[PDB]
């Protein structure tokens, strides 16, 4: 078993101080609003949760999933409300995720022995060739 | 006479009333005459038996009423006609109060005229005039039902308290704080039951034979097979090919007034001769305006928006108060499904911070509002909020209308 | 795209696409081809239209079709001249001061009546029979200066939004039925339509 | 324990007429102090985790 919390419609993000040594790009940190459905709320993330988000490249009307377990977001996809703004869109729009945006919750899985052998023998991580 | 009469002027249909009853009376406010010259007042239209080709006049408009003469006339009917209203009997009312409800956003040359009309010809002693608005914070003086829904979830006045009104005319929302409302962050939504009406025509024209001229069908259908919708617009799209509602057009051969009917129920099988609307999807697409105006392409804002905004003209201390206790007030309101569905929106809006609750008054809201007044009367507040003949007669009217119950001074 | 392709190395613009029939082979803008507040999105025309169209649902009666620019007037204080001239829209008219009822009223109350008198003859007493018979318009009330430029300022801009217009995302669907599925705009009167049925109801009348 | 020590403190002093969401509902000041300790609660169960 494992506790995790998650946060979960994005309302609006700013990037960003003066450098003040040897930081060509300075970027601080990076707020973010989710709307939600039970009440909305903004906060202050990582640089490197926006790097990410970046690769993710997600726009500022859509619904994204963030673990801050691990810091990375997943994109949902658009926001269900936000249709009809073109007469045609490949993404699917996905209604609004239900709750509080700040969801505390445990899991609960059953694995073998043998799974973590097979994990640890042939790991799946890595970028490179 | 101690206790006063209690008079919620409505720009439909006012309540007049003794403070002893625990109900309302009920009298009309508007004038129908007959094509062929016949008319006939306020509490006779009711009776008449064409309702097809009428000529209509409303004295109170969208803001206020301006010509005193057909409201001074129905006042009168209603205060000297013991036998059309049973039980209430009066001579001059010389020792007996008034307690009225007026708009807080009342002209006040036509605020003058109201005093000057209301003390200098009926001879009254005492008055007191106030909107509805803050009336509702003593509901904490007198037992009742009041049922508080919550947001989130799937002295004896209250100083904090924050309300909206939507009746016949136009919107109201108001912010209360110590027992006196802000009249800066008062909203005004266009979208009164005039509006819905003329929604409701529209729509039908775009869906059923014309009525235009037969605007009392119109309120009647508004009232009667209306329902917000629960959930969404298009959810409730969903529904509208299996519920349905059928009207029977009013012959005025057989019935002045028709019936609405379910296929589902058998309880009417009997077959008739006239013409049938159905209604399918009207029943819910119209309540949704109130959310979505510019269904009816309109630069209106709409409700979520001017409740959001007004909180915004609140100082922060006393912003999440007035979300935590809210009543719901007017005749609008009575259309089922729509205090959820505004309490649903205006939760998802708010932050997660604070939760909102709306508190409804069972049943419609107009005969809440009375007796809420008619116990304003028996709290002994009023007494230390009253005024006098004297006070009256030894200033003039400008004074009265300027000083105590003046808006600017409480702005 | 298929490898090695043609070009002829005139125009060639890789973010325009041109294709059709050629059944007048002219870009829709070749020359300039002619000849979040909501009061940004739709212009003042199209707002003041909205305007119009919100006090013509107003009126519940043909008598203050007529009625319009008076109501308009006393709400944004425009002259009835350009009410007539750009909007474009679409004794029962004067007010409740019928003689008529006036007698007719006393078979109302004819039921039960004890009336006394109890008055004087004062100047609040003229006052007061000038109110009984008021005869008295809205643009009577805003032009004469019984009322304080400050109630008229606090009266005006109390109601009215001025920064957020809109915090709901719309629906914008079809103006004749509701079909929320594959809306579309038309060809030429650029209103959205769903169905069959929709397009042949709207094409006639609306279109 | 340094929030500990303040919300238990805040819950001794206030706990019986503050606790109900009636009272929360119906505040200036003691609305107050119920948000201040579930803020500190939550806050420390953030801290935890
Ligand atoms: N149960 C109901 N369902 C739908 N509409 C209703 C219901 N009851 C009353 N109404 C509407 O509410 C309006 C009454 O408004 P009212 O309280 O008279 O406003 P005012 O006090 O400004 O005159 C009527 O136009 C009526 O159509
Ligand atoms: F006078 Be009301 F109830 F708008
Ligand atoms: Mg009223
Ligand atoms: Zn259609
Ligand atoms: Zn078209």
């Amino acid at each position: 078993k494992e506790t995790k919390e998650v946060y979960e419609e994005v309302t609006e993000l700013t990037p960003e101080e003066n450098p003040l040594g040897g930081y060509g790009k300075t970027i601080s940190h990076v707020i973010v609003g989710l709307k939600s459905a039970k009440g909305t709320k903004t906060l202050r993330l990582d640089p490197t949760i926006y790097e990410s988000i970046q690769r993710e490249k997600v726009s500022i009307g859509d619904v994204i999933y963030i673990e801050a377990n691990t810091g990375a977001v997943k994109r949902v996809g658009r926001s269900d409300a936000y249709a009809t703004e073109f007469d045609l869109e490949t993404e699917e729009y996905v209604p609004l995720p239900k709750g509080e945006v700040h969801k505390k919750k445990e899991i609960v899985q059953d694995v073998t022995l043998h799974d973590l052998d097979v994990a640890n023998a042939r790991p799946q991580g890595g970028q490179d060739v | 006479e101690t206790p006063p009469i209690v008079i919620d002027n409505g720009s439909y249909e006012i309540k007049f009333g003794p403070s002893t009853n625990k109900k309302p009376f009920r009298a009309l406010n508007a004038l129908a005459k007959d094509k062929f010259g016949t008319s006939y007042l306020s509490n006779h239209i009711k009776n008449i038996k064409d309702i097809s080709s009428i000529t209509f006049r409303r004295p109170h408009e969208l803001g206020q009423l301006t010509l005193w003469e057909l409201e001074s006339c129905i006042w009168d009917y209603c205060l000297f006609n013991p036998s059309e209203f049973d039980g209430f009997d009066l001579k001059e009312g010389k020792g007996h109060h008034l307690v009225a409800s007026e708009s807080c956003m009342t002209l006040p040359e036509l605020s003058k005229h109201a005093d000057q009309v209301i003390f200098e010809e009926y001879e009254f002693d005492s008055l007191f005039k106030s909107p509805v608005a803050v009336f509702v914070p003593f509901t904490k003086s007198y037992k009742g039902e009041m049922r508080t829904i919550s947001g989130k979830d799937e002295s004896d006045y209250h100083d904090f308290q924050l309300v909206i009104d939507s009746g016949f005319n136009c919107t109201w929302i108001i912010p209360v704080l110590k027992g006196i409302p802000y009249y800066k962050a008062v909203k005004k939504l266009d979208i009164g039951g005039r509006f819905l009406t003329g929604l409701l025509k529209e729509t039908l024209s775009f869906r059923h034979y014309n009525m235009m001229d037969e605007t009392i069908l119109v309120n009647n259908i508004k009232e009667q097979c209306l329902f917000v919708s629960p959930v969404s617009y298009f959810d409730s799209f969903k529904t509208k090919d299996k519920h349905a509602l059928e009207y029977v057009l009013p012959d005025f051969q057989t019935s002045f007034l028709g019936y609405v009917r379910n296929p589902r129920k058998e309880n009417v099988p009997l077959p008739e001769d006239a013409q049938i609307i159905t209604l399918t999807d009207e029943l819910f697409t119209i309540p949704e305006t109130f959310f979505h105006p510019e269904i009816s392409q309109i630069t209106k804002p709409g409700i979520v928006e001017a409740i959001l905004e007004s909180l915004s003209m609140l100082p922060e201390i006393v912003r999440p108060l007035m979300v935590g206790n809210i009543v719901c007030t007017g005749g609008n309101f009575n259309l089922p499904n729509f205090a959820q569905r505004l309490a649903a929106e205006l939760q998802r809006q708010l932050p997660t911070d604070w939760t909102c609750h709306v508190s409804v008054p069972e049943g419609d809201c107009a005969l809440f509002g009375w007796e809420v007044m008619s116990q304003f009367a028996k709290t002994d507040s009023y007494r230390k909020a009253r005024v006098t003949r004297e006070e009256y007669y030894e200033h003039g009217p400008d004074w009265c209308t300027k000083h105590r119950f003046g808006y600017q001074n409480w702005i | 795209k298929a490898l090695v392709e043609e070009i002829d190395k005139k125009t060639y613009n890789p973010d325009i696409y041109f294709t059709s029939l050629d059944p007048q082979a002219r870009r829709y803008t070749s020359k300039k081809i002619n000849k979040h507040s909501f009061e940004e999105r739709y212009t003042q025309q199209e707002i003041l239209q909205s305007d119009r169209r919100f006090m013509e649902l107003n009126t519940e009666n043909f008598s203050d079709l007529p009625n319009v620019p008076t109501l308009l007037s006393d709400l944004t204080g425009v002259p009835r001249d350009r009410i007539e001239s750009t909007t474009k829209p679409i004794y029962g008219h004067g007010w409740v001061l019928k003689p008529e009822t006036l007698r007719e009223i006393q078979l109302s109350y004819k039921s039960t009546k004890l009336p006394k008198p109890k008055r004087k003859n004062t100047n609040r007493i003229v006052a007061l029979k000038k109110v009984l018979s008021s005869k008295r318009n809205l643009h009577s009330f805003l032009d004469s200066a019984l009322l304080n430029l400050m109630d008229k300022n606090v009266i005006y801009h109390n109601v009215y939004n001025k920064r957020y217009f809109k915090v709901l995302p719309l629906i914008t669907t079809c103006s004749i039925c509701g079909g929320y599925d594959s809306i579309s705009s038309c060809v030429n009167c650029g209103n959205k339509i769903c169905s069959v049925s929709c397009f042949k109801l709207h094409n006639e009348t609306r279109c | 324990n340094k929030l500990r020590e303040t919300n238990k403190q805040l819950q001794e002093e206030f706990g019986e007429a503050s606790f109900l969401n009636f009272q929360d509902a119906n505040q200036y000041f003691k609305y107050s102090n119920k948000q201040k300790l579930e803020g500190t609660v939550d806050m420390l169960n953030f801290l935890k985790m």
